[PDB]
């Protein structure tokens, strides 16, 4: 859904909120500012997570992992 | 309106984590963060119960249908 | 460097601006050859000027136009309307100083012709309230006696608002 | 820790919302309506009159709404939520004072009840005026809903903003068929008038009307006016050294033709064509009929008595047409926000009121005639014990008219259909949104194309987002944030104050003065043309900021249409911007410390003069900034927030500029039908459908913008 | 091009928006052939070729004189004399004043001697004034404008914007083999009812081979059979 | 992109120095839409092309582009490298106000970020009035389906 | 012609003076000007 | 550059009525006009100043600049005095343009 629609904003509600829940503050994505998506992968890094959001899956029907 | 007894996603019983968190923040002042951390949960589910969730009951009971 | 003083030197008069709209300027030789015949009429109440211009006889006269249509003419009114304004003031200066009168009326000449309307009303057969517009207009020929003797004077004037002071 | 200045400056938006809030565009309108307005209309029919004799009159001294003594303002109502479960209305009586008098000429008063009105909710009126959280509770009222509807017979309606064209003021739209047509709509009171500007062929320029038969060529009528010269008919409409002495030259020369030589003939064919004869007075016809005609019973709303500024009026708006024949640019666009003006809830009513109180005297003469005529004896009581059978519909069609969205008025010919709408209550969002919302009402639907595209002369002032995915797009709009619609205030002493500031009067200039600068035009109606109108602007606009009070008198240039135009009849959208002055901005930092710290709140930069309101065709005169680093020594203004473009409902989205822009529409509609919470007293409240949530949750990402709703 | 253009079609309408006519040339050049094509086929040269009409009163007769350079001719190529300019107003308009007589002399001018509610004389003289410098001189009337242009190689082809299709192939310059205009009933006037199927199910498939949606043109040769 | 607003200012510049050498098709003003507008498109083709060729593998949009699920190169390349040129009405956007679109550029501005050419893409995050400038050509693409 | 009558300012005709010379002469005031004319424009 | 215009053209009024009230000083049998602001104070004049512009201080020394008008007065503008409805038509006779005077702020 999103190259045909181009909701690359919906992307940044992700990352700017995997890592505002981690250190307890709900962030702003108001328009012309807001979160920078600098410091919200840098956030995200130093918890053990990735900077991209992009987590492993271990798979539910099978078990092995996702590639 | 209440805090949900059980979290969506796993499972694990949140609902005796609200007055505890609500005790955390007025006295003994600290970010939300920090003490949600040294109350139980460690994963970002579960976290997201406590964090953002609005307490109308509060709200809700000042309009009491009874004798007041 | 100096001042040129001005004063409202007095008020008990009444003054009035002709303002000809149809004769501008004879660009040389000291122009505008303002005229000498006129000695018109004035109504007051719808304020309802009129003033008149002789008729040049020997030059491009065109007699047949003149006396077939209507009658022999030699004057041509002019009609205006006055309305109030303020702070508009006229001005002289004598020597080293400027003395301010109030002028209290502003019209305009615009010439209204009136043998048309006399050969009209010739060759025809040959209500209490109105509310503005109405009673403006119909109240604009009644008393029209003030046939005037034209006249001219710098004593009346100028020696009356410089023994004020 | 330090008060920067790029960021403190955001804190201006709250303030703005904290002494007037975003519902204020329902609230004031209704507040002046009954403080102003509705003493205004008894003022024109203050006394009656009767065919008995003329010994007899009634003299209404002062109307109110609910207030006779020392005690409090009906210290009774009904509750706002006890007459939605009763299916009532929610109405204050409407209190008058008369004078009642007899030919043994005795003279006292009497208080009456002459109907109901009913009370829009917390404006003035109503118990919910600034009440304590204590007093919502008790009163079974929700604290956040924004309130400025009608309850009316237990339902809820409300009255939506309605855009019309500018009202007194010219317009010119261009064809390439049959030719290029202008308008001018007249606002009077009395009747509705619009007078167009046809042409056909040729430049044979002839005005028409409605009331009026085959028509006249506009040398004639501008003749029969007052313009008699042939001199100053060729050089008021064409300039000097122009190219557009070719064209008007043709309506010269089939002056000839017609009746020609001033108005002992001009005048009696301008009379001769006339619609609707008017038997009652009928043997004026002759010079009687048209000075009528060009008067205030038609054309327009100018009271003169000889026509110099009608006369030159008329002979503008013929420039404004041989300008677009030799150059088809210089026309106007119907779709720009300029041209349009916003009618909203309280001048609809004083239409309402206007027409029910004129048939509150017709059907209350023909009741009082009777019973004053068949005794012989003159009735001393029974005149004033009689309206309580009359003055009831005044009360049931005011609600009539309100709760079946029908506004008809006989005498005024605007009826419309669809006016208030029943109040979507889906979620918290929807009561919002609607609340927020402007209807334009359209022509026809078949080839419309125009007013659906999204113009860029509305930044800032609508939404650009939130427009309906149906039948309705881009037909249906919203207000922004920080907008504000303005009235009229005098209109009187603006233009003596031109007078003062150095413009001369129109009846002192010659008629072939507009070679030279900008000419000023108040509401449309030419003034006199000052000379140095830059000087003129830039002490009318520091006036401006000493107090004039500010609402909407504005002022800009026009240099292709060679003019200055003042605006103080409001109705109108305007933002308020900040001023630079020549390098940098006026307000400062220690400006913004002071705001979060106590005093100097809003109202407060407006009399200081650190900011303005600015309108649509008035920042056509401006160059704005978006951000503080990038003061431009020639800049004008710099605006306050980027982001108070986006409105309402269309403010939930996170991280708008990212997306692409028909996803933060889309979004706009499925904003308002989504389930929640809805009000805090929504579990003591019954309506036929509402939607609720179990466990409700805040978002994650919030906005700046959603902390303020 | 769109949905308007296939509804232009089907309504088979009388007059449509915006035509066209594909005339093509002989020969190559930027020479006088190539410019002399078109110039024979645009209208209202009067306003450019005269640098004023004005009317001159003598005492019993009025001109109306017109000066008529030879530079113009000179810059755009156009085969036209001063008796043809004498014949082009002699047939100027159809029945407005325009029957008695014209003049030549030798400094290229023409002035209309005239002859007669009174005083008629100088209304007709504005009249006359005013509807002279719109009159066509060397040209073809329903024609808008006219386009050389140079295609994918290096050839010439004109294109106008008119009505005719019988006067524009009908042309010193051009080849009235092959054309093609948008009209349909324009070719209907001309060539005729086969011509006119053979038209229409190439101008459908032009307004889809542009787009894409290829409708296997059987299906347009059984629209283009139930029309005609 | 920066070599592509200096070869189109140089013919601003120009159109007030006199005149420009007019194509014979059209008349000064729409020779000069024409000639801007073609640059301003050849500007997002080109850049479009550098960025799909630097693209990592094993990545969605550009796998979903190169078999035919959703998507075109051109919607990752409005993605990643640029957006460009809002068009409406087949030519660039008009004039909102008089002699200018909006009233943060100065009055005869024909530059391409005053006159609808947009240069931030989706990732970074448009301007105001980049905003505004694609908002009514979405406005106009929504309103052509109702 | 487009001259204008100095004595009244309004629009003056082309007339015939009894059959057979042109004067310029206007409706609107006794005036006659026998003067040839000329119409030229760029 | 509308700024221009304000200092170019001032300094060519200010210079007119500078040929029009001292280079006539002696005896003009001649009128004029001015135009003054209304709410006047319940005077002082011109006071030339160092080659610069003039500007009126008028008494109660709140103080109200301005000189120079348009040349509407191409036609022919001449005054009369009138009395009570007697005798009128006494004309002095030429108006030599106008000026306006604008208070300051
Ligand atoms: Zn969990
Ligand atoms: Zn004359």
């Amino acid at each position: 859904g999103f190259p045909s629609r181009m909701t690359v904003g919906k992307m940044i509600e992700l990352i700017s909120g995997k890592a505002g829940v981690l250190n307890g503050t709900l962030e702003y994505g108001t328009c012309f500012g807001g979160s920078k998506l600098e410091d919200m992968s840098k956030i995200l890094v130093d918890q053990g997570f990735n900077y991209s959001g992009k987590d492993m899956l271990y798979s539910g029907i099978t078990g092995e992992c996702l590639q | 309106m209440i805090v949900p007894v059980r979290c969506f996603s796993c499972g694990k019983v949140v609902g005796d984590k609200w007055e505890s968190y609500l005790n955390l923040l007025q006295e003994d002042e600290l970010d939300e963060g920090t003490a949600l951390s040294r109350l139980g949960l460690k994963r970002y589910c579960c976290r997201r119960m406590i964090l953002t969730h609005v307490d109308l009951i509060e709200k809700f009971l000042r309009y009491n249908p009874l004798e007041k | 460097i100096e001042e040129f003083p001005l004063k409202i030197s007095g008020e008990e008069e009444s003054l009035h601006v002709f303002q000809y709209a149809n004769r501008p300027r004879l660009v040389g030789r000291k122009p505008a050859e303002h005229p000498f015949i006129s000695a018109a009429r004035y109504k007051p109440k719808s304020h309802l000027w009129e003033i008149d211009i002789p008729l040049d006889e020997q030059a491009f006269y065109n007699k047949d136009k003149a006396e077939s249509e209507w009658n022999g003419v030699n004057v041509q009114t002019l009609k205006g309307v006055g309305v109030e304004n303020n702070g508009q003031y006229a001005a002289f200066v004598k020597d080293m100083q400027v003395y301010l009168v109030p002028i209290e009326r502003v019209a305009q000449l615009k010439p209204f012709f009136k043998y048309i309307d006399d050969a009209n009303v010739t060759r025809k057969q040959e209500q209490n309230r109105l509310t503005g517009s109405l009673l403006a207009h119909k109240v604009a020929d009644e008393e029209a006696n003030i046939e005037l003797t034209w006249a001219e004077g710098t004593f009346e004037q100028f020696k009356d608002t410089i023994v004020k002071e | 820790d330090e008060i920067n200045t790029a960021q403190d400056k955001w804190h201006l938006l709250p303030a703005f919302l904290k002494v007037k809030g975003l519902v204020k565009q329902h609230l004031d309108s209704f507040n002046y309506f009954v403080d102003t307005d509705l003493k205004k209309i008894i003022k024109a029919n203050q006394l009656i009159l009767s065919d008995v004799d003329p010994e007899f009159y009634l003299k209404y001294v002062d109307i109110r709404v609910g207030k006779k003594s020392s005690s409090s303002t009906k210290d009774y109502l009904t509750p706002p939520h006890e007459c939605r479960l009763r299916d009532m209305t929610y109405s204050a009586p409407i209190y008058v004072d008369i004078e009642y008098t007899r030919g043994r000429n005795i003279i006292m008063h009497k208080d009456v009840e002459i109907g109901r009105m009913p009370i829009m909710l917390r404006s003035n009126k109503c118990i919910l005026y600034d009440a304590d959280e204590s007093k919502m509770a008790k009163l079974n009222e929700c604290p956040l809903d924004p309130g400025g509807y009608f309850i009316v017979n237990g339902t809820e309606k409300v009255i939506l903003v309605q855009e019309q064209l500018s009202k007194n003021r010219i317009i010119v739209e261009a064809d390439e068929k049959k030719g290029i047509v202008q308008a001018s709509v007249t606002s009077s009171t009395h009747e509705r008038k619009s007078k167009t500007y046809v042409i056909t062929k040729n430049g044979k320029i002839y005005l028409k009307h409605n009331s009026i038969a085959e028509e006249i060529p506009i040398a004639i009528v501008l003749k029969a006016c007052g313009i008699l010269s042939d001199l100053e008919i060729m050089q008021l409409v064409c300039g000097n050294d122009s190219s557009y002495q070719d064209i008007f030259a043709v309506n010269l020369e089939e002056s000839s033709k017609l009746d020609i030589y001033t108005q002992q003939q001009a005048l009696e064919y301008i009379g001769a064509k006339v619609k609707t004869m008017r038997r009652q007075k009928l043997t004026i016809l002759q010079e009687g009929i048209e000075a009528i005609a060009t008067t205030v019973i038609a054309h327009l709303t100018v009271e003169a008595l000889d026509f110099r500024e009608k006369a030159l009026y008329i002979a503008m708006m013929t420039r404004r047409v041989v300008m677009a024949m030799y150059n088809p640019k210089m026309i106007d666009d119907r779709d720009y926000v300029g041209n349009k003006r916003l009618e909203l809830a309280g001048q609809l009513i004083s239409l309402l009121f206007e027409d029910l109180f004129k048939k509150f005297n017709n059907d209350f003469k023909l009741s009082i005639d009777k019973v004053l005529k068949k005794p012989n004896r003159a009735m001393e009581y029974d005149a004033l014990l009689s309206i309580n059978v009359h003055s009831n519909n005044i009360t049931s069609g005011l609600n009539r008219a309100i709760s079946t969205g029908n506004w008809s008025l006989k005498r005024f010919k605007m009826e419309r259909a669809g006016v208030t709408h029943v109040l979507s209550r889906l979620s918290y969002i929807s009561a919002l949104g609607m609340m927020t919302r402007i209807s334009s009402q359209f022509e026809k639907s078949r080839k419309v194309s125009g007013p659906r595209a999204l113009q860029p002369s509305q930044f800032g002032m609508l939404c650009t987002a939130d427009t309906p995915e149906g039948e309705a797009c881009g037909l249906v709009k919203n207000l922004a944030l920080m907008t504000h619609i303005t009235t009229d205030d005098e209109e009187e002493p603006i233009k003596k104050l031109c007078y003062v500031l150095g413009v001369e009067d129109i009846t002192l200039i010659d008629s072939a003065s507009l070679h030279l600068n900008y000419g000023v035009y108040l509401n449309g109606t030419l003034i006199g043309s000052i000379r140095f109108p830059t000087k003129f602007v830039t002490q009318f606009r520091h006036l401006r900021r000493t107090g004039k009070v500010s609402e909407f008198i504005s002022i800009y240039s026009n240099s292709h249409q060679m003019a200055v135009h003042i605006a103080t009849d409001g109705g109108r959208i305007c933002r308020p911007l900040i001023i630079v002055s020549d390098g940098q901005s006026r307000v400062k930092d220690i400006h913004l410390r002071k705001l979060l710290d106590g005093e100097l709140d809003f109202d407060d930069f407006l009399k200081l003069g650190l900011v303005e309101y600015l309108d649509v065709n008035e920042e056509n005169d401006s160059y704005i900034a978006l951000y503080e680093k990038d003061i431009v020594p020639s800049m004008t203004h710099l605006e306050i927030e980027p982001f108070t473009i986006l409105g309402a409902v269309a403010g939930l989205i996170p991280y708008p500029h990212h997306n692409q822009s028909p996803r933060n529409t889309y979004q706009c509609a499925m904003g308002k039908q989504a389930i929640g919470a809805i009000a805090y007293n929504q579990f003591k409240r019954i309506d036929t459908l509402l939607y609720l949530m179990t466990y409700p949750q805040q978002p994650m990402v919030k906005t700046k913008t959603i902390e303020l709703i | 091009l769109g949905v308007p253009r296939i509804k232009e079609i089907i309504n088979a309408s009388k007059v449509i928006s915006t035509p066209i006519i594909n005339a093509v040339l002989v020969n190559d050049n930027d020479e006088r052939a190539a410019r002399v094509v078109k110039g024979r086929v645009e209208k209202t040269l009067l306003s450019d070729v005269a640098f004023y009409v004005q009317d001159v009163y003598k005492d019993n007769l009025s001109f109306i004189q017109v000066r008529i350079d030879l530079g113009t001719i000179d810059k755009l190529q156009l085969e036209l004399t001063i008796e043809d300019i004498a014949v082009a107003i002699t047939r100027a308009s159809k029945l407005k004043i325009q029957a008695s007589d014209v003049n030549i002399i030798g400094k290229d001018r023409i002035a209309i001697n005239v002859f007669p509610s009174e005083n008629d004389v100088f209304y007709r003289m504005q009249q006359l004034r005013r509807a002279l410098p719109d009159v066509v001189v060397k040209g073809l009337p329903d024609i808008s404008r006219a386009v050389i242009n140079i295609r994918d190689d290096g050839k010439r082809e004109l294109l106008v914007e008119g009505y005719g299709l019988r006067d524009v192939m009908c042309t010193d310059g051009v080849i009235g083999s092959r054309t093609t205009t948008n009209h349909v009933l324009e070719v209907f006037s001309v060539l005729g009812i086969e011509a006119a199927r053979y038209s229409i199910i190439r101008e459908i498939n032009y307004t889809m081979s542009n787009h894409g949606m290829s409708v296997d043109p059987r299906h347009i040769q059984l629209l283009g059979d139930v029309m005609t | 992109v920066e070599i592509a607003y200096h070869k189109c200012d140089e013919l601003i510049t120009l159109f007030n120095k006199g005149e420009l050498e007019t194509q014979p098709g059209c008349n000064e003003e729409q020779t000069l839409e024409a000639k801007i507008g073609g640059l301003l498109s050849k500007v997002r083709e080109e850049v479009g092309d550098v960025c799909i060729n630097e693209l990592d593998n094993w990545n969605a949009p550009l796998i979903m582009a190169t078999c035919g699920s959703k998507g075109s190169t051109l919607n990752v390349s409005q993605m990643v490298a640029v957006v460009g040129q809002q068009i409406i009405s087949g030519n660039r956007v008009p004039d909102g106000f008089q002699d200018r679109s909006l009233p943060h550029f100065p009055k005869n501005s024909k530059t391409p970020q005053s006159k609808g050419f947009v240069r931030n893409s989706f990732f970074s995050g448009l301007s105001p009035p980049e905003f505004l400038f694609h908002a009514i050509s979405g406005r106009e693409g929504l309103v052509d389906t109702a | 012609m487009l001259s204008f009558c100095p004595s009244c300012n309004n629009m003056l005709l082309i007339t015939s003076g009894d059959s057979g010379v042109y004067t310029l002469a206007c409706r609107s005031c006794p005036y006659e000007f026998p003067i040839e004319g000329i119409e030229i424009y760029d | 550059k509308e700024a221009a215009a304000e200092l170019e053209l001032l300094n060519a009024d200010h210079q007119h009525i500078l040929r029009k009230l001292k280079k006539m000083n002696n005896k003009p049998e001649r009128f004029m006009v001015f135009q003054l602001p209304t709410r006047l104070p319940a005077v002082g004049s011109i006071r030339v100043h160092k080659s610069g512009k003039l500007s009126v201080k008028i008494g109660n020394v709140v103080m109200d600049i301005g000189k120079g008008a348009e040349t509407t007065f191409l036609q022919d503008v001449i005054a009369l005095s009138i009395a009570d409805d007697a005798s009128s038509a006494e004309l002095l006779g030429r108006v030599d343009g106008k000026i306006v005077v604008t208070p300051q702020i």
